[PDB]
RNA sequence: CCGAGUGUUACAGCCCCCCCGGCAGCAGCACUCGCCGAAUCCCGGGGCCGAGGGAGCGAGACCCGUCGCCGCGCUCUCCC
RNA sequence: GGCGGGUCGCGCCGUCGGGCCCGGGGGGCCACGCGCGCGUCCCCCGAAGGGGGGGACGGCGGAGAGCGCACGGGGUCGGC
RNA sequence: AGAACUGGCGCUGCGGGAUGAACCGAACGCCGGGUUAAGGCGCCCGAUGCCGACGCUCAUCAGACCCCAGAAAAGGUGUU
RNA sequence: UAGCCCUGAAAAUGGAUGGCGCUGGAGCGUCGGGCCCAUACCCGGCCGUCGCCGGCGUCGAGAGUGGACGGGAGCGGCGGCCCGGAGCCCCGCGGACGCUACGCCGCGACGAGUAGGAGGGCCGCUGCGGUGAGCCUUGAAGCCUAGGGCGCGGGCCCGG
RNA sequence: GGUUGGCCUCGGAUAGCCGGUCCCCGCCGGGGGUCCGGUGCGGAGUGCCCUUCGUCCUGGGAAACGGGGCGCGGCCGGAA
């Protein structure tokens, strides 16, 4: 018995939806890593250009 | 013979879905339905003997062994040695100064060039400083030292590979006679060729070593832990 | 006269406390709020110990099952 | 003159709920024979009681040939 | 000395209680890894060799972990 | 009034926080993070017992969870000059192991034990009926053994 | 069995060490100004050999002791 949640495609033998549950939650914590660091620099470059 | 058209983001996961790979592959217009020799005869070549001979070779074997093992269960490919993967560490770039540990040299600081097609990263201290030829070393028995040399564009020859750094022995005799196997009184004479080809690469590292001043004494020196030197208070 | 250290009383003439009307952009954040947490959650590493145990429904296989399930990409149309 | 109890409508609430709908004016989706008629619903049209499109169907009107790989895949091998 | 309920030793190791039938954990094929229980972490003795936190207490008989192996009435400007 | 320490407070070999010791704690009281181990728990291996089984399909010709033929109507897919059709294998004569059925083979769970009861024993000693075309002076029984093994063990075998 | 050795203040901790005039013990060491340093840098979390591959060929900086030793012999120093 290989452990689910430690190798993939044992999750997908038993819960086939849990691959597309995962590449929704690797996009949306990459595009919201984009959304922060772009905006966290946007108040950091605006404060920089004042000086 | 096309590209991936579904580029990876996590190992074994495509970025594009199952239905979005029903648009990108253009599968909505290529759905389809469309629909010996053992040998030959060989001539006789004889008298009173026609009707050339049988389609027959590689016959039933001359001897079966008395006991037979059962064949394996396969399970998975668990692929062989020459087909795994090559993994550097994060702290080793071409030009990162090393420390040899497991070898005969044991602390001779050397200059890393390239990580080969085998796994063993190729290295040389320049022979005018160390006593290191183009010997291979294992990846995890060296220590990356955080100073670097600039060999970003130097050269590396096409010819040298795993078949260039190996060893040779072959059994011609099979008799317990007082020679040492017939080649083991013998220092190896393959140095006829590497003497030329080291200066094919040693004549271009020395303009890159001697830019920074103290460096040629740093390679000529060796390494030691004596008194207050502990290797968890040492940023290698 | 300057500075200090006591002591006297006094409410902006250091400041604090509480109301009455607000912006900036707010992160459980400049390691104090460390809260309680995951369908509202996942990635990458190193470290240790082990590696026990004739699957071909097909071609009448053929030297020797790189096989079943599961997720796959590629060709059986083209263009760039 | 006041409460609690059963209920009617009223706006005001929530990332409400029904995939809802309904008509018009980037992201996601295990979501695929144009050729026509088999049942529902909608859009319209001049009608006034039928033509024509859309959508979809748990049903018919249309609607097999397997090719080679890579694999976190039925308890490790090395063609180190 | 005699009982009631239930557990336990007898028949039973092991960890802990310095030592022990019966306490506290916990029940046993032979083993390799990991983790905890009761307990402990100056050194015998594995582990606090934490910059552990807050207060109390000085004995000319200090005090120091269930069963458990030494104590009361009464008293003190000894100290909070 | 109540926390600590003191007085109260005496016992016979020399003596007990277990001891050495301990006083910005190694004491008392309330607490935190770490960290150490049982034959406890979890994963993995191996042995055995128990529970429900699996094969006499060696059927390389076997494959069935619907099977046959079979004539009266039409689908594609076969082979054209739009009508329509058996091939018992064969160019290889071929395809491991196994089912002591009282034997294998698979999964799964548990394992302590006196008194006591069973089952098993290819453990042993002495004799008898059978059986080994057994064994031996070219050396049996016995005994010894720093010799080599096996069995979990009762014990056994080989060398000297 | 080991893998370089440290060749030495006294003590203080509500305090301490450095360098330094005046007037004292046979030309040094003793008492006071004053000046530094101080979470110890005149700092055993420090220090010195050093991690010394060897050698040649050759040039710049440092150098007037040469330094091992069978030395040759002399000298006093240090008894807990
Ligand atoms: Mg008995």
């Amino acid at each position: 018995k290989k452990n689910p949640l430690k190798n993939l495609r044992i999750m997908l033998k038993l819960n086939p939806y849990a691959k597309t549950m995962r590449r929704n939650t690797i996009l949306r914590q990459a595009r919201n890593h984009k959304l922060r660091v772009d905006k966290a620099a946007a108040a950091a470059a605006a404060l920089q250009a004042k000086s | 013979p096309h590209c991936s058209r579904n580029p990876v983001l996590v190992r074994g996961i495509g970025r594009y879905s199952r239905s979005a790979m029903y648009s990108r592959k253009a599968m909505y217009k290529r759905k389809y339905s469309a629909a010996v020799l053992a040998t030959v005869t060989k001539p006789v070549g004889g008298d009173k003997n026609g009707g050339t001979r049988v389609v027959k070779l590689r016959k039933m074997p001359r001897y079966y062994p008395t006991e037979d093992v059962p064949r394996k269960l396969l399970s998975h490919g668990k692929k062989p040695f020459s087909q795994h993967v090559r993994k550097l560490r994060a702290s080793i770039t071409p030009g990162t100064i090393l420390i040899i540990l497991t070898g005969r040299h044991r602390g001779k600081r050397v200059v890393f060039l390239k990580q080969l097609a085998s796994g063993l990263l190729l290295v040389t201290g320049p022979l005018v400083l160390n006593r290191v030829p183009l010997r291979r070393t294992h990846q995890k028995f060296v220590i990356a030292t955080s100073t670097k040399i600039d060999i970003s564009n130097v050269k590396i020859p096409k010819h040298l590979t795993d078949a260039y750094f190996k060893k040779k022995k072959l059994r011609k005799p099979r008799h317990q006679e007082g020679e040492i196997f017939d080649t083991e009184k013998e220092k190896y004479e393959i140095t006829e060729q590497r003497k030329i080809d080291q200066k094919a690469v040693d004549s271009q590292i020395l303009p890159k070593i001697k830019a920074i001043p103290q460096l040629q004494g740093y390679l000529r020196s060796v390494f030691a832990l004596t008194n207050g030197i502990y290797p968890h208070k040492l940023v290698f």
